[PDB]
């Protein structure tokens, strides 16, 4: 199962 | 020793100003998931034959994720080239690398979770998994709002939760060989170079895994010197080949030896030149 | 940014042996950016049937592709593997050579 990302850059 | 990968590259575009997006899936670097948007339909596809069984609600869930990341990835491009201070004209690119490694005891050592942007590495969580590493002046910036918004926190809890878990699910229902190993086949073949003088290349080939070791012997003493090798290649049918070779004086090739290391040899291989 | 120039290797799937099928092999390595344009060449011009794997990057980032098409060596038949990159100012030609 992927990651899914949070605040972004 | 067994690891868990998700390879994510992000690369946009001028004018059409969706990104392509391209995510694969690795277990113990084998490709076993990818995900491409450029493709016709995206979705994220099986990529070995073991994966097939998880239900469609895997597939959904996991697409979900996918289109998700896209947008994560369309935004940040946009916030790095503000950073930056480069052209909506021109292309850029924008990897992450995420995952796992379990020890033979299942136990987990260590997560990884970092991002590459233009080819150069931008902002990596280290190993405490609490705190961001940062290499421009910019990442800096990424780096504030991350620690601000507790960035930390969520990827420390997929990595030593779902990635873990996911991870053995992934290697039990992988019990299906992952196991696969094909052994090299090597020999040895002899090229008249100068005169006076000869190469001996040594070939591994047909084998999986990757990894593999040659060496040439003179009679006991490993050669260093005189080396000539190559790294090692797709042979296109998912396995991988190499050689390495040296030179040597006409009539005295056959007591030079070449060894082959592989996992999936019963022994180490050794051979010489011989018609 | 940082780009990175194409390893190339070019080579056949098996040992040529003259008159047998085979295929013929060019990987591309270490490159970055992604766009890149590869062709295979028999006596200096294109080969059309070629195909290739989906793109991939290895630990240190940069990228990794095999292009590959069905072949058969002759003695005296030429083979070369074409590469242009925004590292590149001419395109790089590395010919095929059956002993590596």
């Amino acid at each position: 199962k992927a990651v899914y990302n949070f605040a972004t850059m | 020793p067994h690891s868990m990968r998700y390879f994510e590259t992000a690369v946009s575009r001028p004018g059409l100003e969706e990104p392509r997006y391209i995510s694969v899936g690795y277990v113990d670097n084998k490709e076993f998931v990818r995900f491409d948007s450029d493709a016709e339909n995206p979705r994220y596809e099986p990529r070995a034959p073991w994966m097939e069984q998880e239900g469609p609600e895997y597939w959904e869930r996991e697409t979900q994720k996918a289109k998700g990341q896209e947008q994560w990835f369309r935004v940040s491009l946009r916030n790095l080239l503000g950073y930056y201070n480069q052209s909506a004209g021109g292309s850029h690119t924008l990897q992450q690398m995420s995952g796992c490694d379990l020890g033979s005891d299942w136990r987990l050592l260590r997560g990884y979770l970092q991002f590459a942007y233009e080819g150069r590495d931008y902002i990596a969580l280290n190993e405490d998994l609490k705190t961001w590493t940062a290499a421009d002046m910019a990442a800096q910036i990424t780096r504030r709002k991350w620690e601000q918004s507790g960035a930390a926190e969520h990827y420390k809890a997929y990595l030593e939760g779902e990635c873990v878990e996911w991870l053995h699910r992934y290697l039990k229902n992988g019990n299906a060989t992952l196991l696969r190993t094909d052994s090299p086949k090597a020999h040895v073949t002899h090229h008249p170079r100068s005169k006076g003088e000869v190469t001996l290349r040594c070939w591994a080939l047909g084998f999986y895994p990757a990894d593999i070791t040659l060496t040439w012997q003179l009679n006991g003493e490993e050669l260093t010197q005189d080396m000539e090798l190559v790294e090692t290649r797709p042979a296109g049918d998912g396995t991988f080949q190499k050689w390495a070779s040296v030179v040597v004086p006409l009539g005295k090739e056959q007591n030079y030896t070449c060894r082959v290391y592989h996992e999936g040899l019963p022994e180490p291989l050794t051979l010489r030149w011989e018609p | 940014m940082i780009q990175r120039t194409p390893k190339i290797q070019v080579y056949s799937r098996h040992p040529a042996e003259n008159g047998k099928s085979n295929f013929l092999n060019c990987y591309v390595s270490g490159f970055h950016p992604s766009d890149i344009e590869v062709d295979l060449l028999k006596n200096g011009e294109r080969i059309e049937k070629v195909e290739h794997s989906d793109l991939s990057f290895s630990k240190d980032w940069s990228f990794y592709l095999l292009y590959y098409t069905e072949f058969t060596p002759t003695e005296k038949d030429e083979y070369a593997c074409r590469v242009n990159h925004v590292t590149l100012s001419q395109p790089k030609i590395v010919k095929w050579d059956r002993d590596m």
